[PDB]
């Protein structure tokens, strides 16, 4: 019983490591989505600046140029999150698993949002310059922004799940 | 007796309390209960 | 802003209580381990 | 959620947090394999010591 | 007794949050009705300006146009109070509970 | 627009012309 | 400028022309925002690493 | 000039709030680091 | 424990707040939200 | 507490009062309650 | 206007009294918590 039990204890320690690495990963996702969030808030603000009928169409085009810059930044935050070289959330992330015990398939699957840049239809689609696009834009970024935060919600909960998992985990370690 | 299972427990509760302090300081610096995801959905959503 | 205040902010009078608590728990736990890591030294006072 | 002022959309968000917590209840329910005949989920057979 | 009691304490904290959100909601209702109040005071004032027999009927029509603008504003204050997207007081609010 | 939601606006109705149409 | 016919047409020049300066200053201001946001995520990746 | 005022100027009653906030955050963070850089001194109180 | 990851975070939020103060003073001296490009297109354009 | 919701309110009522003074001066310069449209229809019509 | 004055206005000589009171209560409560959050530090002076 001591060999199997010791092996279990070691697996539990490795699980503490893995769960904490998961907390840090989901932290990275959180921060990147804080910045994309602040941006998409900003894009909303510019759509609201455009809806001002008194704002001339030329300056509406200028607003659009700012928006396009912000969109390039969404593409950048989407990229650049290479934790390990298999980065978080742009393009295709494959919904990995994090083991938190010592047995096979005793894992937390996590469901990072497949993409950020073009798929929050698109945020990059909108091209504010026309008023009719200014309001409809707000509909886009309104149904769309809350998907970011739906994820950040989920992941925050997953970080709680990690912490509770660890709190039980070190107990199983101590009892073993 | 080598394992010395009083220290072990003390180490645990120490690291738990220390996680709580590390976060507590994080809450004091910016002065926000909310600084990241690990709090909650009620935190952000 | 009232609502976001009650969500996102911290009332520091609560925080400082949490700090005082945690600090006491750490300084305690440290000083405890000063003893837990010395109880095995009662061994070699016995038979050595 | 019982806060009438809390909008139904954010009530759905709360529900999503709840669902995550529920998955965690399923996990704590599992994962307690003392010996491989784990504690309390599903069917434990009321052993004797 | 500590588990149930702690759960009670937590519920009480959440209740502080909810009651304060209620104060803020009813605050929003108050302000919107300050503006509708000021308007409907104004509409009264214009009715009193019209009761002046010396005020010509043409300018009475002009007063009516101002009134109509103010009425559109009553429709706007009535709308636009979307706390959460389930706004306060126009149309049908369903008498919620806090 | 005077709020944060789409189509939450004040339409305004300036007179189409001044010179030839008063 | 010296000729009147050039005085007005000048204003057309510097009108379509001045806004290119400011089109750039716009772009670069946005790029400075992009920098700041990039850094704000950057030090997070640093802390998490 | 009204429009350019609302664009380009700052209403100082907002600014001074931002200042008071930031100053508190700095003086705080400093005084916090006074503790964070002393928590590792709990180590050598233990086994030295 | 050498890394001391409470200080590190505190250093971050301190330098962020300090950037905010440095700018805030910049906004107060001239008394303009707008003093350069880093604000916005809505700032200048 | 960062938000400091006493100042915020004070800022509001200050800017409202200041709008009232700005107009009040506008009424005193020319010595007319009426100087533009924002007063009323009873003002002009 | 007399009636509305006595309803809606504030006599500031009363207000400033309320302010002085409240300010004293805050500065007090703060300075109190400076002690309440240090009474638990009497613990680790005992057995540590």
């Amino acid at each position: 019983i001591s060999n199997r039990l010791s092996n279990q204890i070691s697996g539990l320690n490795v699980a503490t490591r893995n769960a904490n690495d998961g907390i840090s990963l989901a932290q990275t996702a959180e921060g990147a989505l804080q910045q994309s969030t602040n941006i998409l808030q900003r894009i909303r603000d510019l759509a609201l600046q455009s809806a001002n009928g008194s704002n001339s169409d030329a300056d509406r085009a200028a607003l659009q140029k700012e928006v396009a810059a912000q969109q390039a930044e969404l593409t950048r935050i989407s990229d650049t999150t290479t934790f390990g070289g298999r980065k978080l959330l742009d393009g295709s992330f494959g919904t990995t698993s994090f083991q938190v015990g010592s047995n096979a398939y005793e894992t937390i699957d996590i469901s990072l949002q497949n993409a950020s840049a073009s798929a929050i239809s698109s945020v990059a689609s909108v091209d504010i310059s026309t008023a009719d696009g200014a309001q409809n834009a707000i509909a886009v970024v309104d149904n769309a922004l809350a998907a970011i935060d739906a994820q950040r919600a989920d992941l925050g909960a997953v970080q709680n799940r990690f912490k509770n998992t660890i709190d039980n985990l070190t107990n199983i370690s101590e009892n073993a | 007796v080598n394992t010395n299972i009083a220290s072990l427990n003390t180490q645990r509760n120490l690291n738990a309390s220390s996680n709580d302090l590390n976060t507590s300081l994080q809450r004091l610096t910016t002065g926000y209960r909310i600084n990241s995801a690990k709090d909650d959905a009620a935190g952000l959503q | 802003t009232n609502v976001r205040s009650r969500i996102k902010d911290t009332d520091f009078a609560a925080e400082t209580a949490a700090l005082s608590k945690n600090q006491v728990l750490q300084q305690a736990g440290t000083a405890i381990l000063a003893q837990a890591n010395q109880l095995p030294q009662a061994v070699l006072s016995l038979l050595r």
